[PDB]
RNA sequence: ACCAAAGCUAGCUCAACAUAAAUAAAAUAAAACAUUCACCUAACAUUAAAGUAUAGGAGAUAGAAAUUUUUAUCCUGACGCUAUAGAGAUAGUACCGUAAGGGAAAGAUGAAAGAAUAAAAUAAAAGUAAAAAAAAGCAAAGAUUACCCCUUCUACCUUUUGCAUAAUGGUUUAACCAGAAAAAAUCUAACAAAGAGAACUUUAGCUAGAUACCCCGAAACCA
């Protein structure tokens, strides 16, 4: 059994500290990232989400008439049914889109899991997760949080999941406060999507424990 | 082995445009437009096949088709009104033995093997019974109690050769 | 709620004529700007044909309306419009910095 | 440089939410046709039963019921489209028909006329610019001169055993315009005697994704 251990430093945040030690055994994390399952779940993420909205008019649709605009033959012109023909300017098209439909699909729980699985091992791998204790904004205001993002050197996009949703004003009010960089997020509303749009993830000790809890039910739950 | 590969080596982070498909995942859909093809779409020249209107399926072309010249019979009279019943092997039961499921008689029930994946669901199935087919009886577990509708010969004979109990109901 | 309205002293922060004074001969709430006397200097065009001779005038063109602010009556410097009511029983606009009546 | 293109803005589709009486047919499908025909007129929610029980020139096709499972509001728009697209609509006007009815086309300077600021001036058509020494040409190429004569070659497309064919279609240019259906299968992945979001399959299966079946036209019938 091949037991990987993971470094978390606790940060207070204040300012120019690095130090912190806590032990932490990620059992969710996996040897070779899936490309294929990750790409799949983006491309199901990005098709559940499609409106379908697109309309046409068929010939049959359209407000004119069915008509016959002259006789067949002796005219001189070619043969015509109804100007709403597609072969009329006046008219619409046959393949449009204008039949509805829906472009989602049911996808198996193990692939979604397993695809949540492997991005969190992703960001794992790739030094971009760090895990703290908690988390602390005294003051509360954008410059503290540009200046700290500055100084402790952080990644270009840091998506935060710390909260149960359920307490501490001071952080969420000038987290969710005109931040570009920095995005907000609950421990329970954990995503992939969330996590495959930054490239830097930062993780609270509780946090980690429901996460790691519902990733080795999960697994659990997959492999039995 | 990939683990250590996979972090050895500083990526490109792996952004959303690095995302790709292994080989052979998406078909590179065809499209009839080309000269590889020429104007019949594949269709070839003229006959019914090219229009839309082409004969339905199930049709020999106007000659005797042949489900016509086939006899009747009662196989599919069955379907309808037979009494079902499934065929449970002996191996199947020492194996819910083997894997370390409940071991007490009391429990033991259609319910609690429905609990355990080990049953057949049968919900377009009316008047559904339970029969136990013999296989894999060879000095299987013993002490186990069965309770099943109907239980055949060999049935009861296995179990109750190695001490076991023969519920019938 | 409205900005600006005909007669009053302006102040103009932007543009050629920033920083300059005056008061509005014309306001267009249709192409939305105003006209500020002595500004904006452009060339017209009347001519006499039967008397041969052309005059040409400068004429004041009309500026937008968001580069140009009111003057309060007291601290004479530009300023922001606000809406009040007075102890007065009245419904005025006012300046953001002093409570001076504009109207 | 000429007729000319090119520069914007009205405008709307769809989803969600808010709010004085009386059985209609037929064409058609069953490659004819005659019993028959999902469908349409009004009431008809989800899962599963189930394309099953049955019905039908036992042909095409039609097709339940018993029974089962289900759920609280608050959270709005675009992997919809621009004058040939989207409604026909700057409008049911102009105009046509005795009537019912049918049904169009149509705006751009600039922040400000303050009327010479713009920036290209190339689509098919004629002007600046015609054939040129007694020479042949499905219209060019190899040579040759900064141009040409000589030599080497039977339009395109469609339909066909076979067309340069004196078989078919095309004045030219611009623009518009005609392969959108996964059962079984091959393939990429998930798990594996189990898969799959309480529904089905299963002596390696099961689930998901990805792969193949285009338009115009009657003479007539019925109300």
């Amino acid at each position: 059994x091949x037991x990987x251990x993971x470094x978390x430093x606790x940060x207070x945040x204040x300012x120019x500290x690095x130090x912190g030690l806590t032990e932490l055994h990620p059992d969710v994390f996996s040897t070779a990232p899936r490309l294929d399952i990750l790409h799949q779940v983006a491309i199901w993420q990005k098709n559940f989400k499609r409106i379908s909205y697109a309309k046409t008019k068929t010939r049959a649709e359209v407000r004119g008439g069915g008509r016959k605009p002259w006789v067949q033959k002796g005219s001189g012109r070619a043969r015509h049914g109804s100007i709403r023909s597609p072969i009329w300017r006046g008219g619409g098209v046959a393949h449009g889109p204008r039949g509805p439909t829906s472009y989602y699909y049911m996808l198996p729980m193990k692939v979604r899991v397993q695809g949540l699985k492997v991005a969190l091992t992703v960001k794992l791998a790739q030094d971009d997760l760090h895990i703290v204790d908690s988390l602390e904004l005294p003051t509360a205001d954008p410059q503290y949080l540009i200046e700290l993002a500055r100084y402790r050197r952080w990644g270009d996009s840091v998506l935060l999941v710390d909260l149960e949703h359920e307490d501490m004003p001071q952080n969420v009010v000038a987290a969710t406060s005109g931040l570009k960089t920095f995005n907000l997020v609950p421990a329970v509303g954990l995503n992939v999507h969330s996590m495959l749009k930054h490239q830097t993830l930062v993780l609270t000790l509780p946090t980690v424990a429901f996460l790691e809890e519902k990733l080795x039910x999960x697994x659990x739950x997959x492999x039995x | 082995x990939x683990x250590x590969x996979x972090x050895x080596x500083x990526x490109x982070x792996v952004s959303l445009a690095n995302l790709k498909p292994n080989p052979g995942s998406r078909k590179p859909e065809r499209r009839p437009r080309g000269r590889r093809r020429g104007r019949k779409c594949g269709r070839g020249h003229k006959g019914e096949r090219q229009r839309g209107t082409r004969p339905r399926l199930g049709f020999e072309g106007g000659q005797t088709p042949f489900y016509l010249r086939i006899p009747k019979y009662g196989f599919n009279e069955g379907h309808s009104f037979r009494h079902q019943y499934q065929p449970l092997s002996l191996n199947r039961l020492q194996y819910l033995i083997d894997l370390g499921r409940v071991d007490p008689t009391q429990p033991i029930d259609l319910t609690q093997l429905v609990n355990g994946r080990g049953v057949t669901i049968q919900p377009s199935k009316r008047d559904y019974g339970v029969q136990l087919v013999e296989e894999g009886a060879d000095t299987f577990k013993a002490k186990v109690n069965i309770e099943v509708q109907m239980a055949s010969e060999l049935a009861i004979a296995a179990i109750e050769k190695n001490g076991g109990v023969v519920t019938t109901a | 709620d409205w900005h600006l309205f005909c007669g009053d002293k302006v102040e103009i922060l932007e543009g050629k004529d920033a920083g300059k004074q005056g008061k509005v001969v014309q306001v267009i709430r249709q192409r939305n700007w105003v006209v500020v006397e002595g500004l904006n200097t452009h060339y017209r065009y009347v001519g006499k044909t039967v008397d041969y001779r052309g005059t040409m005038i400068p004429s004041e063109a009309p500026l937008l309306h968001n580069q140009v602010k009111l003057v309060d009556p007291t601290d004479r410097k530009p300023t922001d419009v606000e809406w009040r009511f007075t102890e007065a029983g009245e419904r005025v606009r006012v300046s953001t910095r002093s409570g001076r009546i504009i109207p």
